[PDB]
């Protein structure tokens, strides 16, 4: 999520007629670069308002929603709503979905140490082995 | 002992246990054939699942002795895939088993002529005439790269499981049992958790070695605990609360219908025997 | 004797494609060769346009693993 | 397999099969697979220009030794 | 060099041999090199050797302070402690609100905003989910913003420090609660063993006598 | 020893297989020593197979007075329960297989029929049963090796059943278990035409103790797969499928009962009971992992 003047070195890269731009002014690449940054927050993130991202954005909440409300009107857009509450939502996939989650999370994260440890201690790998026939 | 130590490739497929009883069954087809511990190949297929390999399925093949190398009749294969691929087209030539001690240039040999049907295919060794208490598999696999101005295959091994089939699974419940259905379903979960709780409890051993003494002081032991007990009961939520007063209420009520089902059961042949002898049925 | 020609290989083209899907489109091609040894000498591209013919009338179609290659429909 | 009849792809390939004389070509596409990795409903049976019915039986259509069953079948198996 | 969850590769034997043959002002630069290391805030088998033996409690015994915070530590420790410890980096002050904030969320399933907002000093929503999505973004952190319950949601958690040692305690009170809940699974295990053991043998003997009914 | 019975004696299989005790009694074969290949891919290709029914060849020998199932599957194949002498078109597979695999010291030779009716059994139909009779008075010693896949997806047993079929002329003698089956509309007619002209064989199972070590192994990690289920979201559609049939079962009991398939009312009960106790104990694992990982507190 790179910022305006982060890459306004980047006009330099566009060309002419696109260095002629927009109506909103927001040129064809910046709006571009809009659908790209709030794609990276949309992957992201779990639920936000739009005075909040708005404010995140730099930008009117209007607009936010708004064009939230466009952003869907590619169908790219995955999510959902209250316009009146003003809020946009993550979903918390929360149940089962998260229960295999962060139970195959730690099957990873324990056998990650355990290899670790057999490989630091692979001649305890042959002791734990020893103790565990013993188990 | 050229060997090469790589990464994974293209290999899910479905199983079905006695394929591994096949491997038993090729070790003990050539042993009584030879008369002695037939270091053997077989048609190793196998789940691939993102990251994670599962080695299951390999059945009798032909191992010729090449002078001293195990030798996929390779040609014979194909034969014998198109006698079966006919039919067995829901599995594919992932690797071959054997039997002997470690992976030696024999293995080493065959299991590149297992890398010449395919690009990278998987390894499986097995042995009941080796010494160990874990499933004897071990699995490689390749990369492709630069070393020493050498452009070289890699080959090295990763972990699996078994299949999860019900009517496998059940036979394998009985198979080991061989005598109470749950039961013959929750050992298969014994099983695997006692299989891991060895795993984590060595890891324990090890551990507890560590905050002891003469054993290796690392930060990233525990800590990984801490993470477990912030790991503790996923959704208290009272998401799944409402989800889980769903699913008992929904089983519940079944079982209240099935109150149905047994005593209007009852009722209909007492019914019946009412009929009989208070009535003309 | 072209239209005659072209009628009558129409036919003996759609019976083929309904048996046997190939279908392929150059393995095929030369199968069809293979049958009619006896008619007369076709056209080696026009192959292509071929299974074209047959994959508009809904007699066959266009499978997605190769140019050549394709399978059998309807 | 009491009759042998051949199972013949659109390139030709006729194959050499223990059938019965009642033997249902429903269960001779599984042979034909089991046997050639080719499945069967691709290796679609059409008996003079007219498709055999897949739940039939060899002989329904006066099938015999040398009879074809056709394929149209598949490349990638055989 | 070797590689797992730590911060830039190098720092292994890179201050192995800077504390070797740097110290005093050398150690000071060392240490100023150290700072930026996030996965290895804690030097326990780094502060194994002696030229970190004397990193501590030399010149750098407010450096070992620091060192044993992030073991032990909190940025709010910090803020109260804002002279004790040496200067850090705006950068490396957020990092070590990011030390107490992913040790809180160790503890909780899922942080409040305001627990860090107050704690770690943080005032508002702007810089707070600044540093959260960049905890975050860091990848320590899974889950998502628990904006609802006002926390964060938490799904997976990376190793932060090296965290001098409640290691043995924490390791024997892991065993503890593993032979715990196994023990109490392992009741219901031989529960099991009883009741649709008890099925069979329940169910055998009563069909027995249904059998024996006839004849 | 163990591997003892995992030696196939081409010599003494195919000795007993030339033996015909059948044409002297066609109730010499009583048990069916089966090695685990017919669970293989019997069960994993009826279910893999959808609902497509299948047919073929299975390897094996035979025993004392055993028929021997050493191999038995499916097709990716169709038409089975209704195909006039199905399993025949598989053979070819066998026509190759069995051949070089006497190449590797396989040197079995082809013995029955494997199939599935994904979904709904391993057997052979009104249809398949012209099949059946027609081939045991073509191909005795033949069996009818019964289980169902579905039914042994939400059963947790294998109701194997080696059927060799009472031959025309040969009725069911003392020995006749006959499996009744609830067919659907399309054979139910003709099994009732032909329930009772068939047996089972006892149907044993032999292995290596490197067979047992094996499975128990796989037990040893498959647990944690144990506690990964999440089935009862799989078939509760299946469990609806089920209200519905047994509400319809209950339905033509009534029918039956009304004035005067037999006794359908207690048939219908027991059924009930039985796919009731399925669901339940699907709901028994999921509540199980549900309330292990949930009460973990912290
Ligand atoms: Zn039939």
């Amino acid at each position: 999520i790179i910022r305006g003047n982060q890459l306004q070195e980047f006009a330099a890269m566009l060309m002419p007629h696109q260095k002629a731009t927009t109506a909103d002014g927001s040129s064809i690449l910046d709006r571009a670069v809009i659908e790209h940054n709030l794609l990276s927050a949309s992957k992201l993130y779990n639920n936000i308002t739009f005075e909040e991202l708005g404010a995140l954005l730099e930008i009117p909440a209007a607009k936010a929603e708004k064009i939230a409300s466009q952003m869907i009107t590619e169908g790219r857009m995955n999510g959902f709503i209250d316009q009146i509450d003003g809020i946009v939502h993550f979903e918390t996939r929360e149940a089962l979905p998260t229960w295999d989650k962060q139970i195959q999370s730690l099957c990873f994260q324990v056998n990650n140490l355990l290899e670790k440890i057999s490989q630091t201690a692979p001649e305890w790998t042959a002791q734990a082995m020893e103790a565990q026939m013993a188990q | 002992s050229v060997m090469a130590c790589g990464v994974t490739g293209s290999v899910s497929v479905a199983l079905h246990p006695l394929v591994i009883l096949n491997i038993s069954d090729h070790w003990i087809r050539m042993r009584s054939q030879e008369g002695r511990p037939v270091q053997v190949i077989g048609a190793l297929i196998g789940k691939q699942e993102g990251r994670n390999i599962e080695v299951m399925n390999s059945f009798e093949l032909l191992s010729h002795t090449v002078e001293e190398k195990i030798i996929i009749d390779k040609e014979y294969y194909y034969t014998k895939e198109e006698q079966f691929k006919q039919v067995f087209k829901e599995l594919e030539f992932l690797g071959w088993y054997t039997t002997g001690g470690p992976p030696d240039p024999s293995d080493i040999h065959v299991h590149k002529q297992v890398c010449e049907i395919i690009e990278s295919p998987l390894f499986l060794k097995l042995n009941p005439m080796t010494k160990h208490t874990d499933l004897p598999v071990s699995v490689f696999e390749s990369v492709i790269d630069i070393i020493n101005g050498e452009a070289t295959m890699l080959f090295a091994e990763l972990t699996y499981t078994l299949a999860t089939e019900e009517a496998e699974r059940i036979g394998v419940d009985h198979v080991a049992r061989m005598t109470s259905t749950v039961a013959e379903h929750l050992i298969a979960q014994h099983s695997a958790i006692k299989m891991l709780h060895s795993r984590v409890k060595l890891i324990l051993e090890y551990v507890k070695a560590s905050e002891a003494g003469e054993v290796p002081f690392n930060h990233e032991i525990l800590r990984e605990a801490y993470a477990l007990c912030h790991c503790l009961p996923v959704l208290s939520t009272d998401k799944f609360k409402t989800d889980f007063y769903d699913q008992c209420n929904d089983v519940g009520l079944m079982a209240y219908l099935g109150t149905i089902t047994k005593t209007c059961n009852t009722m209909n042949q007492f019914v019946n025997k009412f009929n009989v002898l208070y009535d003309r049925q | 004797v072209d239209e005659d020609r072209k009628m009558y290989l129409q036919a003996a083209i759609v019976r083929i494609m309904k048996a046997r899907k190939v279908l392929r489109h150059n393995a095929l091609i030369q199968e069809v060769i293979s049958q009619s040894r006896a008619r007369f000498n076709p056209s080696i591209s026009m192959i292509k346009k071929c299974i074209e013919v047959l994959i508009d009338k809904q007699y066959i179609e266009r499978s997605q693993a190769s140019a050549d290659e394709y399978s059998y429909v309807a | 397999g009491s009759m042998l009849i051949k199972v013949k792809t659109l390139t030709g390939k006729e194959i050499e099969i223990d059938i019965e004389p009642t033997d249902k070509v429903e269960r001779i596409k599984e042979r034909v697979e089991e046997k050639e990795g080719i499945p069967p409903q691709q290796q679609r049976l059409i008996y003079s220009g007219k498709q055999m019915n897949d739940e039939k039986t060899a002989a329904d259509y006066k099938i015999m030794g040398g009879s074809v069953l056709h394929l149209v079948l598949a490349l990638r198996g055989g | 060099m070797a590689g797992e969850q730590k911060p830039s590769s190098n720092l292994l034997e890179q201050f192995i041999l800077l504390a070797k043959g740097t110290s005093g002002s050398a150690l000071t630069a060392l240490i100023s090199q150290v700072l930026e290391a996030p996965g290895v805030y804690v030097f326990g088998e780094l502060l194994e050797l002696a030229n970190v033996q004397e990193l501590a409690e030399g010149a750098n015994a407010a450096y070992l302070q620091l060192l044993n915070l992030f073991a032990y530590g909190t940025y709010p420790d910090y803020i109260a402690n804002k002279e004790s410890l040496p200067e850090l980096s705006t950068a490396q002050q957020n990092k070590l609100k990011h030390l107490t904030i992913v040790s809180l969320a160790s503890r909780m399933k899922c942080i409040p905003y305001s627990v860090l907002l107050k704690d770690l000093e943080m005032r508002n929503l702007r810089e707070l989910e600044d540093l959260i999505i960049e905890a975050v973004y860091t990848d320590i952190i899974q889950g998502k913003l628990d904006q609802r319950n006002q926390l964060l949601e938490v799904d997976f958690c990376i190793g932060r420090d090296i965290r001098k040692k409640d290691l043995s305690a924490i390791a024997r009170t892991l065993q503890e609660w593993c032979v715990g809940c196994e023990v109490v699974l392992s009741g219901i295990e031989e529960q099991v063993s009883r009741a649709n053991q008890h099925k069979e043998q329940q169910l055998g003997l009563k069909q027995q006598i249904e059998s024996e009914v006839a004849n | 020893s163990i591997d003892e019975i995992y030696k196939y004696d081409k010599k003494q299989q195919q000795e007993i297989l030339a033996a015909k005790p059948w044409t002297k009694d066609h109730h010499y074969f009583k048990y069916c020593k089966i090695s685990a290949l017919a669970l293989l891919k019997m069960v994993m290709h009826a279910r893999s197979g959808g609902n497509l029914e299948v047919m073929g060849l299975m390897l094996g020998k035979v025993d004392g007075e055993t028929m021997i199932i050493m191999d038995s599957f499916a097709l990716p194949v169709e038409g089975t329960e209704t195909r006039v002498n199905a399993q025949a078109a598989a053979y070819e597979y066998m026509a190759a297989y069995i051949e070089n695999a006497k190449q590797v010291g396989r040197l079995e030779n082809a013995i029955g029929w494997y199939h599935s009716h994904p979904g709904y059994g391993c057997w052979l139909s009104g249809i398949d049963v012209s099949t059946q009779m027609l081939n045991q008075q073509f191909q005795e010693p033949f069996v009818a090796v019964v289980i169902d896949p579905t039914r042994t997806i939400s059963a947790g047993k294998v109701n194997l059943g080696a059927f060799r079929t009472y031959p025309k002329g040969y009725k069911p003698p003392d020995e006749g278990p006959s499996e009744y089956q609830t067919i659907p509309l399309n054979k139910i007619e003709d099994f009732g035409v032909h329930c009772k002209q068939y047996y089972a064989l006892e149907v044993s199972y032999f292995k290596s103790s490197l067979d047992r070590k094996l499975l128990e192994l796989l037990w040893n990690k498959y647990w944690v797969n144990t506690l990964s289920s999440s089935s009862l979201l799989t078939n509760a559609d299946y469990t609806t499928g089920q209200v519905f049939d047994l509400s319809e079962k209950l339905e033509q009991s009534e029918a039956q009962l009304g004035r005067g398939s037999e006794d359908k009312l207690a048939k219908a009960t027991r059924d009930s009971c039985k796919t009731t106790i399925e669901a339940i104990h699907g709901l028994m694992s999921q509540v199980i992992k549900d309330k292990l990982f949930n009460q973990i507190n912290i």
